[PDB]
């Protein structure tokens, strides 16, 4: 989920933009 | 100033910066 790919990992703009509504 | 490491009210801060209007969601155990 979110934690693991920004947290844990580097976060990105295009992972991010996944979690807009 | 996404591309690092973002955790807990930095990564809320990061979602509300880069969603604007249009919100978000978070789910940390998930």
């Amino acid at each position: 989920g979110i934690v693991e790919q920004c947290c844990t990992s580097i976060c990105s703009l295009y992972q991010l933009e996944n979690y807009c509504n | 100033f996404v591309n690092q490491h973002l955790c807990g009210s930095h990564l809320v801060e990061a979602l509300y910066l880069v969603c604007g209007e249009r919100g978000f969601f978070y789910t940390p155990k998930a």
